[PDB]
DNA sequence: TTTTTATGTACTCGTAGTGTCTGC
DNA sequence: GCAGACACTACGAGTACATA
């Protein structure tokens, strides 16, 4: 049932899911993408998923596939104005030699500084929308302009029920199981890619790195003796720069949170609500809140997270 | 050379002119340029020390100013404070807050971030172009490669997506031509 | 490998057309743009002894034009390329076959719904009438029984109704009207003498320019209309 | 009696309407269009609107064709300084010999690296203005500058009077039951399309888009009326545990509240009013209100309702 | 005795003044105007307003028309630097068949990417201002070079003084009923003219466009001056809420006044200013004004209004 | 309507000194520069047939000499030109007359105040001297009896008072001292033998050149000196 | 003693003198000209000043017909790398049979995208020194590379001592005088005169124009030194009302800044900078910035600014 | 002492590349 | 005649500006 790609040296480029079937969704969610699959012709999509690696790359070129689609995969922050006006426009106004239809599949739109690109595409989206389609994956959908979320139907990635979380969880050891047989990797104990899965769950992507990075000794021993940060969705390493309480480093790490400041602070939030005494939680709660009312008319978010990182470090009693 | 031995001995422009070379007139010309003057550091530097100064003549980054003094944190409850509001707000007035806000300090050094590389941010460049994901993503999959053992097999895959333009994007200033025998062969 | 005044000028040409190109072992060496609105192929009389992929085609033209023709071009013992002519040595990256894009596979193209000729000087006077008129898109039509090649302007014209170009390419002899759009971009084809075969079937269809050196295919702009 | 191009498969685009008598408009704009479109000759225009999908675009693509006026459509973002001294000048220099206006609909002209191809057509529109009237959708006004606003008739969509609302949702549900009836899609109750209309009202078009994705069979199913509604019910419990003062449960019924901020707030308002000290009650109002100006530009809203929940548990006293 | 012109049919162009009698300017601006024309010679000019439509362009071409210039109109923002070496420069060192004066009427010359020209024509202005002079219509002065400034008479317009700004309106109000007349337009009541004199003075174009705007059956009515004017409610039942300090009724009304937030709180804080002492007057206007700050950003309106009505009641004086 | 190759020689030339033409049915075209400080007419053989303004003359020009000279120009259905060739079509398009700035009548020309004449030799080296010593501007004044141009550096001989050249065109016999000075960037002439009148009153003043088939009125700088 | 040019009709370049002794130097730069005229031969110069119409281009002209020189006069932005290659050299390099010293005037030659251009004049001095002299007049001395400053001597105008200013403006003035019984200007009022030459100062050739604008009847009278030292236009009523906590002034005023808030503001702040102690100016920027920030999203504009009227009058302490 | 954001747009200048006309 | 000279065009460097 995997597929793999056989040349890409890296687990979670190599086996990317091919179809929405073989990816690991929601009920609900891989339901709504059959009926758009299903259908046809692909409308404009807005894939939203606010946690990383739930697959939201993946769903759109599952997506792609599915309806046989001649896609057009562009990173977000490779999508400048000057190439929507050049090879993408190209692309669209220009129908595909054997009549499938045309999709731009533009990954992590909303995480960039360009959003005057956005602006051209509102009306390069009903140019070109007999022939040509977009599917666009954010990660907050705030970023995403409110005429394209106008224009494309945006599907977010629900939160998985009990029944379904238990789904994902045996389809996750069953994927692992086949990846580490495919990649000559011998599995010790069918707990440890269990708990590594439950640990990393929803976040597949950071599963499947893991194990990458695991798979130099060719054997799966530890597992959750993971280390150099456990990839972006983890955000273990802010603490650890706020307990030293160092404040150059805090400074120099802000601008590696600031693309994506939603979603950053409210796992700030989160993590640091559990690591604090009750007296600092609620000093917390008032710092992180008011740099939060503010961060609409921050012209630089670099700068306002560096002075929230600034304020935790100057006005919090570790636990 | 110089078959006449007496001559008036003109010097590299009178030389360069009347014989109306006009590439050795450019030579001699471009002798001048003098890329100087540091405008910036004697802005900041005036903030973190109060001195009068006057910028109706000069030019002024808010960005810049605010990125710089961000550094220090005594200054930076200003910039914070220019970061919100500021954005409306004439150069002249930025200053004219800055210079009336930010406590005077024996404050210097050094940015703090990534302390370049041209061997790591090279590496992430490509990656991040090759597999089409972000810097972030970029790293992620650089710092697996590097653990992994498979790094020196994707370069030696992905050395032909270094090419002349390419390498300007990295970096400005003029290391790039040794850049280009870095990822020469990686075999 | 050897490669001629001609072949290096077909190369030159189908640098336009993609960034980079893998020549494969044999006579015959295709490409196709990156987003695929048009593929190329040819049969040049060169004859390639190894499978290589040059990501800049570009600059490999460029290194080849001041080195003398004749110069023989081989594989490296590390893998690059190497272009050696009598004093000169130039060592040439060769990249890694995925990295580069290319059609992977010769696409054939069905029996033509519908075949015309275009000569040399009439291709000629399209462009330069195209770049003197602002002419962005081509319709290759049927008018009171000739097939006709109308040059709109598509900005000022979104519905293609101002005819700015009108060039008669013969007679048609048939009995399906169609309006094949061929965006003028599309067009990367060098000047000659070109059998124009149109293909077109439900909402797929291509046009294909097929000359002396090279065949062009190019694909139809979204709103092209046919009964084939 | 409606408008279909077959060309498209985008419900919101196949069904465009293309008469401002098929326009669903307010009665002041219908008439002043009807007004515009009887006089012969159209004037510069600005459709502009905040809200997307209100009909700008296809007003102005309906005064061309009502008029029957020579319509050169461009992308806003296009129309950069050089397209203005280029194929607008060529246009607007063009002879008319049949009599047709000519009219240049420049979609989306609120792009702000276009304030200089702005400030090149406050005297263009002055020079060709014998026979080339110029049409500007916005969505943002602020982004034409003021020398143009004054150059055009100004008509703002998506702000309708309360007498209108419901006569322009009552336009709305008869189109969509049309749209219905020629797609093939076999609607159970109105009761569900009426639910449509008023949930994306003004967006005119994520109507149309949302009808299409509740669609995927055929069929509107009452379950899709009970999926638009939403409105989620009585929050009794966020009280109870604001009462209680347990900040995990505030954060876990935070998330499903923080969807519908504007209502959510309301509803806190209009309850817990009585279930709290009168006195506490201003606090409130200094709190609750306080922490709604700022919504709009809170970057993440699960985030800023956890804080006004941090805040009422924290300033009020309970009776 | 109205100048019409009958290529033009928007009515802002057609009725555009030839004459500086025409022109409805102040005071002194038509006595320094009139005494250019009488001596015969312009000098240079800087007409410059930052609100549009006060009669710059129109001023300069009737200046040209007055003395009988050799008047070359030319677009400013194509007026770059080699139009300056070669057109402009042709015109001024030659001298004109007829032996009128040579004017150049750089109208919209403001664009900061032109002060390239402008640095330019510093001296082009000083070679050839014995033949030819400059009139340049600016709409920011700021944009134009303080060099060029110090070479030009610059007139600001539309700053008018108190007694000079009523007999603008006057001389306007005679002016648009002459336009009414020639346009076929009836008018039943004065007071609408008046009226929409008032609300867009000084733009004058704007004026004459919403004269053709709220014109759209040919005739001006009580109708119209609601329109024009809004007045939509009046304000007495919140004031006495207010006095009686009751919540619930405050809260109930808040919802009324949520389409003409604008309106609404202007004319209650001009009714509450006229009842209170001036102590809190400062309160309640920095309540009002903070309230007013964050509407675009607040998404529920019924809860900013009853948060502002609350604030006003607890920071509260009669007087 | 046919073009020969002298009258689109001569609407080329036309097309240097105004960017667009509004050429009336007839065999008279007159042009106007933008800010009139050089107008010209010309009688041509070809007579046309058809109002029309064109908003780009050199582009036209340049698409007639695309196709061949017996391409036959006239007014599409449309209402723009129509060149039709052997097998292409082109429709340029029509500007509004009100976009083309050209004279509403031939100014007529008052009583030459001074009568002379320069032949094609002489102007021909007149412009070759121009070219050769930098002088971009002339003098038409009166020495020794003799009228002769003289040609200055305005650039760095700002007063006129350096002469550069000097061309001397014929004996004058009036009592009237004069010096009528032309800036060389207005001498917009094809080559050829001009009848060069010169009129002048206070502030009023041109310079018309007389050809066989077409008349250059120039307008003298705002330096000039007379006493007509 | 004046000097005329009755080609000329600007009043500004018709009295332009001819020689240093008729100029209104300060006592020191006229010294030093003076002395660079008995000489004999110009050095090479630089006469900057950003203030226009001190006098550089008048004192160039002036110095190179005091010493006879032959005189090249160059528009500055005209002086590109072809101009110094072709006309220069020539000019350089031809014989100067008369004597007459070279001299080349390059006017307003601060353009920076005359860089390069500049470069080779700096190698061009290094080798025709002894043929010619250059004399650079400029505005931004910025814009002349620093190689031409060290090799030229520069010369600053436009910041004259006291003393020096006094001085210069009773020459002014006497200037002014002369100029107007040589015009057939009566003079009514003396210190009308010594109104428009204080206002203008140092600007002498605004000085000439606002006395050509003022004599539009040929008297100057009580009435228009009222209109020379009340500057209209100015925020001083707006102050005023600020420093007195006038609530009626304010509120009257507010609406007069209403469509002019952006460059009001600037002024606004500008102004009040300097009048008010250090911790007045932290508050009062911190106040006009957010303010400002917001002007796109509150409402009532006007109200928004009779918001700003109060804050900034509340809590201001003036020195 | 004290490094240098990213994107988009507009203008100017200098030069190298290309195409066309041509004079002793 | 055709090498040489002139004119048009595209690109890079530099500058300036707005916005986040
Ligand atoms: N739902 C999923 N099902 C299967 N694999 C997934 C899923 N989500 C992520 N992955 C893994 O993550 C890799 C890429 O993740 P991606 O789709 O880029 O997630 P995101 O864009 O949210 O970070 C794929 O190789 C895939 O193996
Ligand atoms: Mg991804
Ligand atoms: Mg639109
Ligand atoms: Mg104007
Ligand atoms: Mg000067």
């Amino acid at each position: 049932m995997i597929t793999v790609n056989e040349k890409e040296h890296i687990l979670e480029q190599k086996y990317r899911p091919s179809t929405i079937d073989e990816c690991i969704l929601p009920a609900f969610d891989k339901e709504t993408f059959k009926s758009i699959t299903s259908k046809g012709k692909i409308p404009h999509i807005i894939l939203h998923s606010p946690s990383p690696g739930t697959g939201k790359t993946t769903v759109a070129k599952a997506l792609c596939h599915d309806v046989n689609a001649d896609m057009m995969f562009v990173n977000g922050s490779d999508c400048k104005i000057d190439f929507v006006r050049g090879p993408l426009t190209n692309f669209a106004s220009a129908a595909s030699f054997d009549g499938r239809q045309k999709v731009i599949v533009i990954d992590e739109f909303d995480r960039s500084g360009l959003a005057e690109s956005q602006r051209h595409l509102r009306s390069f989206m009903e140019a070109y929308s007999s022939n040509c389609s977009i599917i666009i994956t954010a990660n907050n959908i705030d970023g995403i302009i409110k005429p394209l979320q106008s224009r494309c139907r945006v599907i977010t990635f629900g939160q998985p029920t009990d029944e379904d979380k238990i789904e994902m969880m045996k389809q996750m050891i069953r994927r692992l199981t086949e990846i580490c047989k495919h990649e000559g990797i011998a599995i010790a104990d069918m707990k440890v890619v269990a708990a590594l899965v439950k640990k990393n769950f929803p976040d597949f992507r950071k599963t499947i790195g893991e194990l990458d990075s695991y798979s130099s000794k060719g054997v799966l021993d530890a597992g959750i003796l993971s280390l150099v940060t456990n990839d972006r969705g983890a955000i273990d390493d802010v603490l650890e720069s706020l307990k030293n309480k160092d404040v150059k480093q805090l400074r120099a790490l802000a601008p590696k949170y600031a693309a994506d400041y939603s979603w950053f602070v409210g796992k700030l939030a989160e993590e640091i609500y559990s690591r604090v005494t009750p007296q600092s939680i609620i000093r917390m709660y008032e710092i992180v809140g008011e740099n939060n009312q503010y961060h609409g008319i921050a012209a630089n978010t670099e700068l306002h997270l560096a002075y929230l990182f600034i304020q935790l470090a100057c006005e919090m009693q570790w636990k | 050379m110089s078959l006449f031995k007496d001559d008036i001995q003109l010097n590299e422009h009178q030389v360069a002119w009347y014989s109306k070379d006009w590439t050795a007139v450019q030579s001699a010309a471009d002798s001048f340029k003098e890329k100087a003057e540091n405008e910036f550091f004697e802005i900041i530097g005036a903030i973190n020390n109060k001195t009068k100064c006057s910028i109706a003549q000069k030019d002024y980054s808010k960005f810049m100013v605010e990125n710089a003094l961000s550094q220090f944190p005594e200054c930076m409850p200003a910039v914070y404070a220019m970061n919100l509001i500021g954005s409306g707000l004439s150069d002249e007035a930025h200053f004219n807050y800055l210079m009336a806000a930010v406590p005077r300090g024996k404050r210097y050094g050094k940015w703090a971030k990534l302390v370049e590389d041209s061997t790591e941010v090279l590496i992430i460049k490509l990656l991040a172009k090759r597999y089409q994901v972000n810097t972030n993503d970029a790293i992620n999959y650089k710092s697996i490669l590097t653990k992994n053992g498979k790094l020196p097999l994707v370069l030696k895959e992905l050395k032909g997506l270094v090419t002349d333009d390419f390498l300007k994007e990295v970096t400005k200033n003029v290391k790039e031509q040794k850049q280009l025998k870095k990822l020469a062969l990686e075999w | 490998m050897k490669l001629s005044k001609d072949t290096t000028a077909l190369l030159k040409n189908f640098a336009t057309i993609n960034s980079g190109i893998m020549l494969k072992s044999g006579q015959f060496i295709m490409t196709r743009a990156v987003n695929g609105t048009t593929y190329a192929e040819a049969n040049i009389s060169d004859v390639i002894d190894f499978d290589v992929a040059i990501y800049d085609l570009n600059g490999f033209l460029g290194i080849l034009s001041l080195v003398n023709d004749d110069a023989e071009i081989s594989q490296s013992e590390d893998g690059n390329i190497k272009i050696a002519d009598a004093r000169s040595t130039i060592f040439w990256p060769a990249a890694d076959p995925s990295t580069v894009v290319a059609p992977n596979k010769p696409i054939p193209f069905p029996v033509a719904s519908a075949v015309t000729e275009i000569k040399a000087e009439d291709l000629q006077q399209l462009l330069r009438v195209s770049r003197g008129l602002q002419i962005d898109t081509i319709a290759i039509t049927v008018k009171e029984g000739k097939i006709v090649i109308n040059g709109f302007n598509k900005v000022e014209d979104s519905a293609l109704t101002r005819v700015k170009y009108s060039l008669t390419l013969g007679d048609y002899d048939g009995e399906n009207t169609f309006n094949f759009i061929i965006n003028m971009a599309n067009m990367k084809m060098q000047p000659g003498n070109y059998k124009l075969l149109l293909w077109a079937k439900g909402k797929q269809g291509a046009a294909k320019f097929e000359g002396e050196h090279a065949n062009y295919v190019v694909a139809l702009e979204a709103d092209s209309t046919h009964d084939f």
